[PDB]
């Protein structure tokens, strides 16, 4: 996998590739890991497939326990559940997990949740197999308070790269925006990507 | 084995093999790879052939009791959900690789399980050791807007290939047909391509060949 | 393997099995396990086929090679020692065999060699080798004398193989057997277990374990 | 451990059992009894893991002495047979399994015939005319092929016996510190002092 | 760690007749749950009239072939065009294999043709260089399969005579070219059903004085 | 160390016109020793027929088990067990020992009381159920069992004939294993009557 | 022993009526990294022979070495070396088999699988296969890799015996070879887009096709797929 | 290695090396054997010019090599060590293989074989 | 192989070695002689892996058999025990070593003094009163420390070593089925043969 959340003026925008892999074989070469967890809550998985869509799940489960009893909840308290999940079950877990979220309050947040159950909030967040090869090129090129556009752009040329130099990722890229519009699915195909 | 499951217009298609393997031994010539989890949400399964029986047959009456309790057709969500939590709490040590296709009051539906518990979605999908050649045939004659018969026909060429091309994969195929607002048709061995030849020799032995010990008449009433 | 060879009175009987295996697998009922080395010398086999069967055959060019040189029959001594000398070259190597020299000579009278593998070399008078020689000689044991004639030191040979091809499930097939005189070695027939169990059953009344 | 024989005959069956204890490089014991009388008319001998072997064969003749005073009669050899063999059954399935062999030799007093059965640690139970367990079978066994018959008396059979005994005397590795022989027939249990 | 062996499937097997011998065996060549070739053969007419099959691992079995052929070669070289007969083939066929007794060839071997009194003979080989003659040999993937099918048909092993009580056995007899091939033809389209490694053709060669005769049959390829 | 091998046997089951057949041999034996030529792998409850291979003391043992659930069934339900239901049966309390199972070879045979129809069905350690219209086998020489019945297999062979065939099938195939052999008990089955014969096979 | 380190995917090829067709892509990856773009795997050998080589890219460029020198050694004290004493596809094969046998036999292989493509002098069709272990077969459709277990089963939909070679054009041939090409890039994770082609005719001789890119592929029902 | 063919032939067919050789023989002391019916005997000539001797330590004519076959030699000294030690070796190995003695015919036979390999070897005489 | 002992009294030394071949589960030799002469006052005795011991010991007498040939000489005892251990010492560090324990027992003409020499697989060489390899040591050492004397005559040290043997017979795990017993002294070397 490579996948990507990053927050900009508006709210927040999640991307990823859509390969899953058993060795060098592609099972799914659409897969869409780009995850609802809440209405405006939403995650990245990586690592397991199983693991990561059972976590999930279960997290989806207790969002919407929460909203019945105590309404909307924050991407804080989203990321703190697949945290207590991811932490105190660590030993039999390989999920690589980006958490992402729009309030009003709050505006466009990020949480990255890696192998260990630890929380880092971040301006922006990479990860996946695929993530190593564009630090250098996300770091140098990310700047806060984007545009919808500019970040697109942004996510939309990262994982280009990601896709072209590692093997476990590549076919189309999906990306979520999170804004107070509501919410919009984008997708990218290779003929237009690949030529970057 | 091989097996898929392809969609069309007005619903969805799966097929299979009828190979069962010992090692490199031909168990059964003609085995059912083709489940019934409710009257039109049907089952395709690859990988320890008593722990797809089994898992299916679990979850088919689960399903059963859960629509009589709801008062409603059962969905295939419910099934594929129930299917990978179980698969999951297990850690991949049921070796159930399914297929899951069915229609319901929601619509026509295609889903894979692996054995550790992760689900996909798709409009073709093949499983089992002939998995590869059967998604080489399904990549590149699949289109959008398959009518009934092409997706028949495109279903059981992926088996064909992987019939002549896998060595894990035999004999006959067997197909299910769900389409919306009819009945689901199960065509039991919908082509038979590898009917045994003619034997050049009859071994009936002459009456008395087997040289015997003892007889006896073997009480089987009360 | 069932091989056993046993000096008495009247000279030495050898006999044999006839059953090959790989694993479970019977791969041969047909298997000749001694090997002529000449008119007055006999080797049995056991253990690995080709180690056996190769270097045994390989013993009997050796021997010819000392009597056209010495102008004079090998001693049973010497042909065994070539063999043990040779196995101990390669020991640690792999080889598997259990091997018995048995012949007549004038200097040395009826002689039977034991040859193994891991080098050893011993004279003796009575040597059961195989898989199943635990069972040829609680049989061969218990009714051995020195007195026994040519015809009961056949059957008692014959008997024991029987006795192990019966119970040793890597045991089997046929029954070769061998008499070694001061003349030489005399071949006494292949004998099936097929037909030979029902047979001794039947006329010396033992088996009484088995469904009649 | 290591040796333990039995023949059935006409009227009897007769079980012998070697006597050594031995425990690294030492011979701790050359008398030792490695059987348990179960009823009057049923002998367990027993052969295995250390420690295991004693507690094993103790706990089966508690459980059937029990059965003996609560329902005041005996039980047949083929129903003991039956209830060690399960016992067994149950234990290679168990998170530490007894390792123990046992022969169980019998008079079924309502048949009037001797009954002799082998059951090895896994619980594997056949009736026989003659049994061993271990390394005793490979010498025993073709033995006993050839010259045993179904009519032999109790004489006849210990004759055969010590046949078996000189065999394992003469081929065994290990000296074992001779047999206890121990008959079972119409009148009981009773041991062979002069083996 | 690299593993020099592997394993190419297939079958063979060699039956001899009064004045003939027939080498036959199937055409598939595998390598785990793929098919390479549905026609690779694998027994070759050696010269003066020795045909010989090397099953199991490919690579080493074409050594072995090219090896003996080379033999075949040097000892007219070495010995005045003499004509190498079949026990003496098989003796340096012996050497050849335990010559690699340590890093052994990975194959069974099955020679046939005629002895020097012009009857049938079949010698087959392990490994590392055990031999026999035989009227009678299965060899590879399959052999367990065909080999007792073959006792019992070719041998009359466990046949009596019918009415005799099972005292006289069924009398051992030569069996025609006719009938031999019967027997090849149905073994092969058995183990063709239930092994996977079996299939797709069989080449059989015939062995008279006359020469080497060749004739080929289609066999299921799924 | 390989619990379905330690013992050795072999079960086969065929079909024929309006009947079916099931052979054993008669081996269990320690690796190479044999220790007796007695042990029957069949069993019967009412008219359905029950073959088991494998680890001597799970054969034993589900042989119980299965008398057990057989004899309570009769009680409850009035009347025998057929075929087909029996064989779920049996694959039902497998499975039960999913991650502990029993190391055998099961092999249903029988006739349908009802409706006549002849019925075979074979399963793997853990429950699988392998039903066929010609053959089922099982044990240490399955392989050659594989190719001896799907050689001299035919359909539609009369009582008669039948028992000539699977026991040419299992003799064969027998002395081709070394763990198996040493006896062999055929049974033939009609509607009502079933015929039980002891074969004359090689003791080695 | 060895473990590969930059290796190269697939090779597939196929024989047809006047000749043989053979492809593979130009990739040289390292583990998961997809690290070289421009490596090519079909070397010519004269102008009636191609061999493709899958697997280690360090043993594929001593091969190509050897291959080179053999041409070199061949034209020595040869004055047909050009006409009827040139290289046959068959000599090149027979060549590269003993070898790779030779360095399994060593236990210090070759760590390849190689596809020799050519015609013969007297027209024949050559097609054969040699890998790591020195097993070779020949067959109408060759494949190594993933192309054996998704190129073949479309290859073997058009030549399935010998008697559908003769039925089967350039034209058919080729579009069956760029149609496995594409189904390779959507299933095999260390391929990639742009490959080489081959065709070796007995009229037309070789014709030696770079930069090729997979084309008129599927991607658009993926925006329909939402979730798991 | 010093590798020179010095026993080589002459033009009349003759080994020159070999024969002067036998030259070396007729020069050296006088030895003699004879076998009785139940016996054999050899006796040695030892030469006079060397008073003051000790005939405890010199080296004796007449030496075993094993306890029942005996070599006595005519010719160089120095020389005859050399086939000595080489029969002892054998004596014994033939013990070790054959589990038996060695014959005189067989002993003698080994002898001869190396005094002929060392007339048509290279770099020796 | 297994049991090899070694007693020097005040004339003599007297070395017993036991009878029994074993491979598997079968005694496959009852009458065993596990010992050479090296010379007609030197003898020595063996035990280890199967093959080793009599290739090593037949190749050391030879050796030693070659030298007296030779110098018309009988090594020393104390000479033909360095010889041996040198050969073990080399053999130590090659690449498949000898896995032999020796005894060598000889009689000292020059001395007048019987020797007893112990030395093990490794060249480790040790003059003794009394010896043995393996695990007969642990048995045989602690017992003669308290019988043994040095002045004991030949007929004293028989019994001394019959002593041993019942020990060993009555604590051994193993058969080994008796032992041949010899004697080395200023008349040279000869077998007991009632034992
Ligand atoms: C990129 C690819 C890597 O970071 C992404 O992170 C994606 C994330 C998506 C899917 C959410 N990851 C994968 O695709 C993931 C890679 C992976 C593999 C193994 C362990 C962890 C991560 N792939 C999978 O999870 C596949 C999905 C299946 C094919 C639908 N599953 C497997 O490959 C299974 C996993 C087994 C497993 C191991 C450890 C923890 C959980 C599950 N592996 C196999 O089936 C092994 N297979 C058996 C047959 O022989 C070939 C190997
Ligand atoms: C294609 C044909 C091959 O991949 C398909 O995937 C089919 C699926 C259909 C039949 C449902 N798969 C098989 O046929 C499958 C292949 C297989 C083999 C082994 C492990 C996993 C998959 N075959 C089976 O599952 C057979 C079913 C029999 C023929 C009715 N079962 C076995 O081979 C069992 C496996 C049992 C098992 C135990 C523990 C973990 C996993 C699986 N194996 C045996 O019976 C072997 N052995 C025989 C001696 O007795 C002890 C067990
Ligand atoms: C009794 C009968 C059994 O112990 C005897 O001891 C006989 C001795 C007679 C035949 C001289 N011994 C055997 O039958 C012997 C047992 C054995 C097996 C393997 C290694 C050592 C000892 N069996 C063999 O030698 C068989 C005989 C063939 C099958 C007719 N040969 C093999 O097992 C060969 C070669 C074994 C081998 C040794 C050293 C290096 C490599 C290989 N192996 C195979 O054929 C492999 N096998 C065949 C079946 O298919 C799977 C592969
Ligand atoms: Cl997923
Ligand atoms: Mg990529
Ligand atoms: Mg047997
Ligand atoms: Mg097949
Ligand atoms: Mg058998």
């Amino acid at each position: 996998t490579s996948i990507m959340a990053v927050t900009f003026k508006d709210g927040v925008i999640l991307g990823a590739d859509s390969r899953t892999t058993t060795g060098a074989y592609i099972a799914n070469r659409v897969t869409d890991k780009l995850t609802r967890v809440h209405d405006k809550i939403w995650c990245c998985r990586s690592g397991s497939a199983a693991d990561t869509q059972a976590i999930a799940d279960i997290v989806q489960y207790h969002l919407e326990l929460y909203t019945s009893q105590y309404g909307t909840p924050s991407t804080e308290t989203a990321a703190s559940v697949f945290k207590e999940l991811c932490y105190e079950n660590k030993d039999n877990l390989t999920a690589g997990i980006i958490v992402a979220g729009y309030d009003d309050k709050n505006k466009g947040e990020v949480y990255t949740i890696p192998l260990g159950g630890s929380v880092h909030k971040l301006p922006y967040a990479i990860a996946g197999s695929g993530s190593t090869f564009i630090y250098g090129y996300c770091d140098k090129n990310f700047r806060e308070n984007m545009s919808k556009e500019e970040t697109v752009d942004f996510i939309k040329h990262s994982l280009s790269q990601a896709i072209k130099w590692d093997g476990s990722s590549g076919g189309v890229i999906r990306m979520v925006v999170l804004t107070a519009a509501g919410v919009e699915r984008l997708i990218f195909y290779p003929d237009e990507y690949e030529q970057l | 084995t091989t097996i898929v499951g392809v969609k069309f217009n007005n619903g969805v298609v799966i097929a299979a093999d009828t190979r069962s393997t010992q090692g490199p031994i031909v168990a059964d010539k003609n085995c059912a790879k083709l489940h019934r989890i409710s009257p039109k949400i049907w089952c395709a399964g690859a990988g320890t052939a008593a722990d797809t029986e089994a898992v299916t047959q679990l979850i088919g009456s689960n399903i059963e009791l859960h629509s009589l309790y709801t008062s409603r057709e059962p969905r295939v969500v419910s099934a594929l959900q129930m299917l990978k939590q179980h698969l999951f709490k297990y850690q991949g040590h049921i070796g159930a690789y399914l297929i899951v296709a069915g229609v319901d009051p929601t619509g026509s539906h295609l889903f894979s399980i692996h054995a550790h518990g992760s689900t996909d979605v798709g409009y073709y999908l093949s499983l089992g050791s002939g998995s590869l050649a059967a998604m080489a045939v399904l990549e590149s004659h699949w289109k959008q807007d398959l009518t009934k018969e092409e997706a028949i026909k495109l279903a059981s060429d992926a088996i064909q290939a992987g019939i002549w091309n896998d060595l894990g994969s035999g004999s006959n195929v067997d197909v299910c047909v769900m389409e919306i607002g009819k009945d689901a048709e199960y065509l039991r061995n919908y082509l038979t391509p590898n009917v045994r030849e003619e034997k050049q020799k009859s071994y009936k032995f002459p009456r008395g060949t087997t040289a015997v010990l003892k007889e006896s008449i073997v009480n089987i009433c009360d | 393997t069932t091989t056993l060879a046993f000096r008495f009175q009247g000279g030495i009987i050898v006999a044999v099995d006839s059953r090959a295996t790989a694993g479970n697998w019977v791969a041969s009922q047909t298997v000749k396990k001694v090997i002529e080395i000449n008119p007055f010398l006999l080797g049995t086999m056991a253990g690995g086929t080709a180690d056996c069967q190769f270097w045994e055959t390989w013993l009997g060019s050796q021997c010819r090679l000392h009597e056209l040189r010495e102008k004079e029959r090998i001693s049973v001594a010497a042909a065994s020692k070539i063999l043990s000398n040779l196995v101990y070259q390669y020991k640690g190597a792999g080889l598997s065999m259990g091997t018995m020299i048995c012949g007549y000579t004038r200097k040395e009278g009826p002689t039977i060699y034991y040859v193994d593998s891991d080098g050893t070399r011993l004279k003796g008078d009575i040597f059961c080798v195989g898989s199943g020689q635990t069972f040829a000689y609680g049989v061969l044991d218990s009714n051995y004398k020195w007195d026994l004639s040519v015809e009961d030191a056949l059957y008692l040979g014959k008997r024991s193989i029987l006795a192990a091809a019966h119970r040793d499930a890597y045991s089997g097939g046929s029954v070769n057997l061998y008499h070694v005189t001061e003349d030489g070695w005399i071949y006494h027939g292949n004998h099936d277990v097929g037909e030979l169990f029902w047979k001794v059953k039947e006329e010396e009344g033992s088996f009484n374990n088995v469904i009649g | 451990m290591d040796i333990i024989l039995g023949i059935r005959v006409q009227d009897s069956v007769i079980l012998a059992s070697s006597k050594a204890v031995t425990r690294g490089i030492s011979v701790l014991k050359d008398s030792d009894d490695k059987t348990r009388q179960l009823s009057p008319h049923t002998l367990m001998s027993f052969a295995g893991e250390a420690g295991d072997t004693v507690q094993f064969a103790e706990y089966i003749q508690a459980n059937i002495q029990l059965y003996s005073i609560r329902e005041d009669y005996e039980l047949s050899p083929q129903a003991v047979s039956s209830f060690v063999r399960q016992e067994l059954a149950k234990s290679i399935r168990s998170r530490r399994p007894y390792q123990v062999n046992v022969l169980i030799g019998g008079y079924d007093k309502k048949k009037n015939k001797p009954e002799l059965y082998q059951i090895d640690y896994l619980g594997t139970k056949v009736e026989l005319p003659y049994g061993a367990h271990g390394y005793s079978g490979f010498y025993t066994f073709s033995l006993l092929d050839h010259h045993y018959r179904p009519d032999m008396t109790t004489e006849e059979g210990l004759d055969l016996l010590k046949l078996c005994v000189q065999e394992l005397e003469k081929r065994m590795p290990m000296d074992f510190k001779g047999v206890i022989v121990k008959i079972v027939d119409k009148d009981g249990i009773r041991q062979v002092d002069d083996f | 760690q690299f593993n020099p062996y592997g394993d190419n499937g297939g079958t063979i097997l060699g039956i001899a007749g009064e004045d003939f011998a027939v080498l036959a065996g199937d055409t598939r060549n595998i390598t785990d749950y793929s098919i390479n070739s549905r026609y690779e053969p694998k027994v070759f007419d050696c010269g003066d009239n020795i045909v010989m099959s090397a099953n199991g691992f490919a690579a080493d079995g074409d050594a072995l072939v090219k090896r003996f052929k080379n033999s075949v070669k040097w000892y007219h070289f070495d010995h005045n065009d003499k004509k190498l007969s079949i026990n003496s083939a098989a003796r340096n066929i012996q050497h050849l294999l335990y010559g690699k007794r340590f890093f052994p060839y990975y194959v069974h071997t099955i020679i046939a043709g005629l002895d020097e009194d012009g009857k049938g003979a079949v010698y087959s080989f392990d490994p590392v260089g055990s031999y026999e003659r035989e009227q009678c040999r299965a060899g590879g993937a399959a052999a367990s399969l065909i080999m007792p099918f073959l006792d019992n048909q070719v041998n009359f092993k466990n046949q009596y005579e019918p009415g005799t009580n099972g005292k006289v056995k069924k009398p051992l007899k030569y069996l025609s070219v006719e009938e031999v091939i019967k027997l090849v033809r149905d073994s092969f389209t058995s183990a063709t059903e239930r092994h996977i490694q079996v299939g797709d053709g069989l080449e059989i060669l015939i062995v008279t004085k006359d020469g080497v005769r060749k004739e080929f049959y289609e066999l299921k390829r799924d | 160390s390989d619990p379905s091998s330690i013992n050795g046997g072999i079960v086969v089951a065929m079909t024929g016109k309006d009947c079916v057949a099931i052979a054993c041999d008669l081996r269990l034996g320690s690796q190479s020793l044999g220790v007796s030529n007695k042990f029957e792998k069949i069993f019967h409850y009412g008219h359905v027929f029950l073959g088991i291979t494998g680890l001597a003391t799970d054969v034993t043992t589900l042989n119980e088990m299965f008398r057990y659930k057989t004899n309570l069934y009769k009680l409850k339900e009035e009347r025998a067990i057929e075929p087909e239901t029996f064989t779920q049966l049996v694959s039902s309390s497998l499975y039960e020992r999913r991650f502990g199972p029993y190391f055998v070879g099961p092999v249903v045979a029988g006739i349908n009381s009802k409706s006549g129809k002849p019925f075979i069905a074979g399963f793997d350690l853990i429950g699988c159920i392998d039903e066929a219209k010609d053959f089922i086998v099982s044990g240490t020489a399955s392989d050659q069992l594989f190719g001896m019945c799907e050689s001299l297999y035919e359909p539609n062979l009369e009582p008669e004939d039948l028992f000539e065939t699977i026991s040419q099938a299992l003799l064969n195939a027998a002395d081709r294993d070394a763990l198996s052999g040493w006896g062999a008990v055929v049974y033939i089955i009609k509607k009502d009557e079933v015929v039980k014969r002891y074969l004359k096979m090689r003791q080695d | 022993t060895q473990q590969p380190i930059v290796t190269g995917t697939s090779v597939i090829s196929m024989k047809y009526d006047n000749g043989v067709i053979i492809a593979a892509d130009n990739l040289g990856s390292y583990g998961s990294l997809l690290r070289f773009n421009g490596v090519e795997r079909l070397i010519p050998v004269g102008d009636n022979t191609v061999v493709g080589i899958s697997g280690d890219i360090s043993d594929m460029q001593h091969i190509e070495r050897l291959l080179k020198d053999l041409v070199t050694e061949n034209a020595y004290d040869n004055p047909l070396a050009d006409a009827e004493e040139a290289l046959e596809p068959s000599y090149i094969f027979e060549y590269l088999a003993t070898v790779m046998y030779q360095r399994r036999s060593k236990m210090n292989p070759l760590w390849n699988a190689i596809i020799v493509a050519g015609v013969q002098s007297n027209g024949d069709q050559f097609l054969r296969y040699v890998n790591l272990l020195g097993v070779t077969y020949s067959s109408p459709t060759l494949a190594t890799g993933f192309g054996a277990h998704m190129a073949n089963p479309l290859l073997r939909k058009v030549v399935d015996r010998e008697s559908d070679i003769p039925k089967t054009t350039v034209q058919v041939a080729e579009e069956a070879i760029v149609n496995a090409m594409r189904v390779l890039y959507y299933r095999d994770a260390r391929s990639s887009r742009n490959f080489s082609l081959a065709i070796i005719d007995k009229n037309t001789g070789l014709t030696f096709k770079k930069n090729l890119q997979v084309e008129n592929m599927k991607w658009d029902f993926a925006k329909d797929i939402k979730g798991y | 290695g010093y590798d020179r063919a010095l026993s080589i032939f002459s033009p009349d067919g003759h080994i020159f090396q070999v024969e002067y050789a036998l030259e070396a023989v007729k020069r050296g002391t006088c030895a003699v054997g004879v076998k009785g019916k139940n016996c054999v005997v050899l006796g040695c000539e030892r030469r006079s010019t060397l008073k003051l001797q000790d005939t405890r330590i010199t080296p004796s004519k007449v030496s075993k090599i094993d306890s029942h076959v005996v070599l006595s030699f005519s010719g160089l000294n120095a020389d005859s060590r050399i086939l000595i030690e080489k029969a002892r070796v054998e004596a014994q190995s033939h013990r070790l293989t054959l589990e038996d003695p060695v014959t005189v015919e067989y002993l003698t036979r080994y002898v001869a074989g190396v005094q002929q390999r060392y007339t048509q070897s290279g770099g020796v005489r």
